[PDB]
């Protein structure tokens, strides 16, 4: 996702 | 007749007698921030602050918080933000916040600005805030990296962004998490926060202790191998890996 921090 | 605490994870918390039902209800109720000792006191229903004034807890007796107003008038209400509004006080710093950090130029070559701790303080210390618009993952994965600078996961369902010209502290300077710049060696984490004013939001938290002067790093996380990610950062994980 074009975004941080996200729970992959 | 009894005081009741409640805390948060993040280790913020309300504080206050409650009412018959168990509510944060009353106009004598606070937020305390996660240093135990600078606090949003004054009109809360069922927990939401209505009109938090400034103070510092000086002391507890008998689990009873006793506070002094800070001078000046500062008050703070809940003010969740919504898609297409960021605050309704976006020039209104956070008091917690002001205390430990200040942009300034990053260290970082070719990186603008970054965020700096003001003081020196321990591992595990809620520096920054990151509140910014609420956007969905679809608008957010399915335009262009340049608007996606500022755009922070919050869960599955939001990302929390800081579009222009809020980026810019002259336009925006309520909370400042957005301006820590990325490493791969950072000295703070993103982490979950629930905040009285700008609700579930993350923030940012050294994982060591930081010296005064300090430039805060983060992290940014993003899928190396879905990298997804900014030529900037592409090029320093190749740095990095060669480090490794
Ligand atoms: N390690 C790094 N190397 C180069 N640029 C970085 C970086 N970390 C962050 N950035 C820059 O910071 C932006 C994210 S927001 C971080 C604050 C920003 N530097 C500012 O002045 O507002 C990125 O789009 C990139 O321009």
């Amino acid at each position: 996702s074009k975004s941080k921090d996200r729970k992959y | 007749h009894g005081v009741c605490w409640i805390y948060y994870p993040d280790g913020g918390s309300l504080v206050g007698e409650v009412n018959e039902d168990g509510e944060m209800t009353g106009e004598k109720i606070a937020y305390v921030y996660p240093d135990e000792r600078t606090a949003l006191y004054g009109k809360f229903i069922d927990g939401e602050m209505i009109e938090g004034k400034l103070a510092t807890l000086m002391s507890t007796e008998e689990g009873r918080p006793h506070f002094e107003l800070m001078p000046g008038n500062s008050v703070y209400h809940f003010d969740k933000s919504t898609s297409s509004c960021i605050s309704t006080n976006a020039l209104l710093p956070d008091p917690y916040e002001s205390e430990r950090v200040y942009v300034a130029e990053s260290l970082i070559s070719s990186a603008g600005e970054g965020l700096f701790s003001k003081v020196a303080v321990g591992p595990n210390t809620v520096m920054s805030f990151y509140n910014g618009v609420r956007i969905t993952h679809q608008e957010v994965d399915s335009r262009d990296w340049a608007l996606n600078g500022n755009t922070l996961s919050l869960d599955e369902e939001t990302v929390i962004d800081v579009p222009e010209p809020y980026n810019h502290v002259s336009k925006y300077c309520a909370s400042l998490g957005h301006k820590a710049n990325h490493s791969f060696t950072p000295n703070c984490i993103y982490d979950m926060f629930v905040h009285p004013r700008f609700g579930p939001i993350k923030c940012i938290r050294t994982l060591r202790a930081v010296e005064a002067d300090e430039e805060l790093t983060v992290a940014y996380g993003y899928d190396h191998s879905p990298p997804e990610a900014p030529e900037w950062y592409q090029v320093e994980l190749k740095a990095f890996q060669a480090t490794q």
